[PDB]
């Protein structure tokens, strides 16, 4: 999964999350065409509570029909400030993909980062099942572990989460400033 | 990266890039930049850019119109509910994986079309033309690229196809620095740049799809590729702390979950511990386990089930999530109730 | 202040920090020539207990003679692993030069960070007097501001501190590798 | 940022380390690099590069031998205890900040000729060409050089020189993106080419630096100038988990506390909680209170004072520091006793 970000002087602006699901997808390419097929259809439920790729479960409402599309978690998104462009962002990391954009958006509203502050930032994970808390390398120091586990979370460190690529616009007094941020992560 | 002219382009590969800023420095608009920079990757990050997958894309207009385009990948006309079970109900490992009975019917040509033709200024002849540039004369391996490859490297050995499109001679990994050179791909390209999307949907790499698919047990057909259609939707749309949010509706869950999130945190003064405090990291935590347990009984496609959005999305449900979080212990997944009563 | 670091195929090292002490130094340039003159008399103790422009004080060892260095905190460093280069590192930042150094190579060889993560890694600062811990925006997460507090220190953010250019030099297969990282904070 | 071939050359301005790094590429060693990055940032980085200043090199040779240069500024032959005081004993405000008064005698081309000279493999001549390009032909100002400037502006304001050299005509700040042309500067970078480290010392640099001097109220004379003198030193030397650490030693005191410091975080195993834990923070911010009481004391030109630098540096004082770290709690700095007595030469 990939995503981009494009924002134009008109006040344009278009967020593309776009996959072929797993790294590499199926695997399996198109003999003559030299494209790699999808393997969407494991973002399906193929049976009730099985886990899939991302440890994601479902049931009927996600169940596999004849042209139905499979469940998404994928979350290109534009913030508007008096209906003008903000924040055009988005992210792959399959069940990551909602927390990861929620956390980039929060951290420029409610702790004032800049857009390279906000993809920067250590990010954390919780998607129910399974149930902990999952975290980044150098992300969370000790004492705030240790009081997040005292609350009852099982916190477990695991590989980077997501790839934003994300636009920041602000108003200057003749036109406006677009600002970018590639992810160190990737 | 900073620009006070034309606007940015931003992907995760400088080849794309590149290309999607070109198109808005020559005078293209976001859409026109976009549509490059979709073929761009679907040539320079094979793992991910493609031709062969789908995706989303929420726009804002110019005029102030907030837009989605839904051009996810559908089930094949013969999929079924069980057809990755065996004759007693359980999973066949890797069917959903790996091949190509695990792939929908691809929208990534299809969107980037829609979107061209509704709101872009520039033809899609000129827009493919660096991708067809860098499909037929190749380009570098990145140091990471040639890590991916090396990792997938087990899964392409099972498909012909991908042996001869993604290996050196003698099925060899391509390794950092090495030109990659894709010259079917290239067809495949000119094919779309001459013919639009017909160029995938119908034809020749129509008659590729159905018979290499018939070939190797997958089910996609040209019917199911006649009959690939895009729709525009509306973005699933909140408020965070008088920031209005735009995002992707179902067939994702994204928007509708990140909306819901966010209204939660919305309840808690979060700038006044300021980021990384396990407080504000507690009420988001406890937002996303509910989301999530959501996530897994309300959404799916929904043209074909009933999903809530709007219930989920309500500041009402959000404030009733809020409620139940204590100051300083979890509720555990297993005593998550899916809607709470909903 | 400035700081640049050099390694060559041979094996060689150089660390180099050098200046004019305040930004653009005493702000008189030499007419007809074109260079600012530093004002590096204030490195000197001018008074016993009188602080200069870091804050730092002194008596008789750092007092004014015709000919006599004033002290600095420059700390121009090579890190050493079995005899070979392994880091070159450095800093500006007056008073603040010493422990931003400190703190670059305790993130490599304490918790194990690359240059670049050792260099980005938020810094803290003790300077005796004033008797305050200084910290940057973003630097430290509330839990442990409030356990530092409890411990008797008074916390403070202040602007970013140092402009760290740092080489790290790793042996590979056939001889070594070198990774640089310039300071997000430039 | 990475090579596998000829090494790196790294610093605050992406100009100076393009050269310097193409100095390398040309066969040039780690000193021929940085003598022309000492002189391309006294271009390009106006604010902290110069040739009006001073510094210390620190430098590991191929061959196992550590050395460092020692090219700070001396207080001028005519310098005094109270020179920045007014009859009652008073500071002046501004008085060791702004202007003429302020200066020490310059390090930096002694300092740059010393070490090419020693350890380097090129001529000067060649090495300050790139800066001497930058200062005829110019540089675009970058928007953090915009900003400190700016900043800079009712400083400049107070001497005619700086009000030529720092500001557009109609004394206008400079913007990010103007080309920036130092002709007066390249005419004395241009004398050091042809004449080396004399070139700035002596002849007609010297007089300039002499005149404009005594026209403002400053000390500096020709005869400074000829006393400028580097000095070569051993470095400072400790260890830190099996890690050799190679600093400056005095003049600076940066080396010795730096030493100091991680000598006793030492004997905490830090590795344990991990980066920006409150137990880690509290050894090294206690071991860095101490460090900073013991410099204001023991502290100064070791050529002038006596500086205890082995004790400071001695592992076994860094124990005793350790050993009055209490876990929990901090030592309110008005009950530090700089030294821990510990550095009492007798009753001296
Ligand atoms: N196929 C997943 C995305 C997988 C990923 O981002 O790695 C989705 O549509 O939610
Ligand atoms: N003049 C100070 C450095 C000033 C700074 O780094 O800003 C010193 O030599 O320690």
């Amino acid at each position: 999964t990939t995503h981009y970000s494009v924002a134009d002087r008109w006040g344009n602006a278009v967020s593309v999350t776009y996959t072929i699901n797993a790294s590499y997808g199926s695997a399996a390419s198109i003999d003559g065409a030299g494209f790699l097929l999808n393997n969407e259809m494991d973002d399906f439920s193929i049976k009730p509570g099985n886990p899939n790729l991302y440890g994601l479960v479902g049931g009927d409402a996600n169940a596999i029909e004849a042209n139905k599309r499979p469940l998404s978690s994928m979350s290109p998104t534009i913030v508007l400030k008096n209906n003008k462009v903000f924040l055009v962002v988005g992210s792959p990391g399959g069940s990551r993909i909602i927390t990861t954009v929620l956390q980039v958006i929060s951290n420029v509203i409610d702790y004032n980062m800049n857009i390279s502050e906000a993809v920067s930032a250590p990010r954390f994970h919780m998607q129910w099942l399974p149930d902990e808390l999952r975290i980044e390398k150098f992300g969370m120091p000790a004492d705030v572990k240790d009081n997040l586990t005292k609350m009852g979370y099982q916190i477990v460190t695991k590989p980077v989460m997501g790839d934003v690529n994300a636009i920041q616009v602000l108003p200057k007094t003749k036109g406006s400033v677009f600002y970018g941020s590639t992810d160190p992560r990737k | 990266i900073k620009n006070t002219k034309v606007g940015l382009a931003l992907s995760s590969h400088p080849l794309a890039s590149e290309i999607g800023q070109k198109v808005l420095e020559e005078g293209g608009n976001a859409i026109d930049a976009a549509v490059a920079i979709g073929f761009a990757l679907a040539v320079v990050h094979p793992a991910a850019g493609n031709i062969g997958g789908g995706g989303f894309a929420v726009i804002h207009l110019a005029n102030g119109e907030n837009v989605a385009l839904d051009f996810r990948e559908k089930a094949p006309l013969k999929a079924t509910k069980n057809m990755f079970l065996d004759k007693q109900g359980n999973v066949v490992p890797k069917l959903s994986e790996d091949g190509y009975l695990a792939a929908g019917v691809p929208g990534t040509v299809a969107g980037m079309e829609a979107m061209l033709k509704k709101y872009g200024t520039k033809k899609l002849s000129q827009l493919i033309d660096p991708a067809i540039k860098l499909a037929e004369n190749g380009y570098a391996i990145s140091q990471r690229q040639a890590e991916t490859l090396k990792e997938a490297r087990e899964r392409f050995l099972k498909y012909s196809s991908s042996k001869k499109y993604f290996f050196k001679k003698g099925h060899l990994d391509y390794q950092e620095g090495d030109l990659f050179v894709q010259k079917d791909l290239a067809k495949t390209l000119n094919q779309i740049k001459t013919l639009g999307a017909k160029g995938f949907y119908q034809g020749q790499v129509a008659e590729l799809i159905e018979k290499d698919m018939k070939k190797n047990g997958g089910i996609i057909t040209k019917e199911d590729l006649a009959s690939y259609n895009v729709k525009w939707r509306k973005p699933v749309v909140g408020s965070y702390r008088g920031y209005k949010i735009i995002s992707m509706s179902p067939p994702s869950s994204g928007g509708t979950h990140l909306i819901q999130i966010l209204n939660v945190m919305e309840n808690a003064d979060l700038s006044a511990l300021g980021y990384g405090a396990s407080k504000n990291i507690h009420i988001a935590a406890e937002a996303m386990r509910q989301a999530y347990a959501d996530r897994s009984v309300y959404m799916g496609d929904a043209d074909f089930v009933s999903v809530p959005v709007d219930k989920l999305i309500n500041k009402a449900y959000a404030k009733k999530i809020f409620d139940t979080i204590q100051p300083d212990t979890v509720t555990p997944s297993s005593q998550i109730k899916p809607g709470m009563g909903q």
